[PDB]
């Protein structure tokens, strides 16, 4: 299994980035998929998640409305649409896969596979 | 934490017995208040078993007499199906609800894929 993120880099305030996570090695349509972030020093925080079997979306209150998670099951990829980038969002963002269904999507411990992360500023 | 330990997949023998393990390490001051097992039907999980304050409840007659859930060891809520049918093949979800020390409820679930081999 690999999860590979992309789409980060450098941007100033109020801008819009788009993150993507290509998942390789399972049929991840039956996995819940999630986005987390870790700003230097700051401990890793939950951003957004999307459940298996079509299913629902879930977001942190800090990024809610600004950010949007989506998934393409044919491409085995998950996305994160990030509008209105406040500078505190400067972190590495990681995608992750787990076998939760409708609960526990915020819990880092619930995820079995992690990407390398894409740096966002 | 807490998280459930459930295999990615389980293969059972046709017309035999299968165990779908679901365990967790009991947490200090966490009270188990609900156990559910669900079977996936498209985008909808469908409850097939409930353990609550009045005991165990099998919600479909197809399972009565052949679905049982472990209960002797705290933290082990594994599901056993007897006389495995071809069409028992599915994704199954184990779901546990606890009362927490801070007074809230926390829920965890985890999915396994059940395969039936001829």
């Amino acid at each position: 299994v690999q999860l590979v993120e992309s789409g980060g880099g450098l941007v100033q305030a109020g801008g819009s980035l788009r993150l993507s996570c290509a998942a390789s090695g399972r049929t991840f349509s039956s996995y819940g998929m999630g986005w987390f972030r870790q700003a230097p020093g700051k401990e890793r925080e939950f951003v957004a998640a999307i459940g298996p079997f079509g299913g629902h979306t879930y977001y942190a209150d800090s990024v809610k409305g600004r950010f949007t998670i989506s998934r393409d099951n044919a491409k085995n990829t998950v996305y994160l649409q990030m509008n209105s980038l406040k500078p505190e969002d400067t972190a590495v963002y990681y995608c992750a896969a787990g076998r939760w269904n409708r609960y526990g999507f915020y819990d880092q411990d619930n995820y079995d596979y992690w990407g390398q992360g894409t740096q966002v500023t | 934490r807490p998280i459930l330990e459930v295999p990615e997949s389980v293969t059972g023998p046709w017309k035999g017995d299968v165990n779908l393990p679901c365990t967790y390490d009991p947490l200090q001051g966490y009270t188990q208040v609900l156990v559910k097992w669900l079977v996936q039907r498209g985008s909808d999980p469908v409850t097939i078993f409930l353990r609550d304050s009045s005991g165990d409840h099998i919600q479909q007659a197809k399972y009565q007499g052949r679905l049982h859930v472990s209960h002797k060891v705290p933290g082990d809520v594994s599901l056993q199906l007897s006389t495995l049918e071809m069409d028992d093949r599915s994704h199954y979800t184990c779901e546990v609800t606890w009362q927490t020390p801070d007074g809230n409820q926390v829920v965890r679930d985890k999915i396994t894929e059940l395969r039936v081999q001829k």
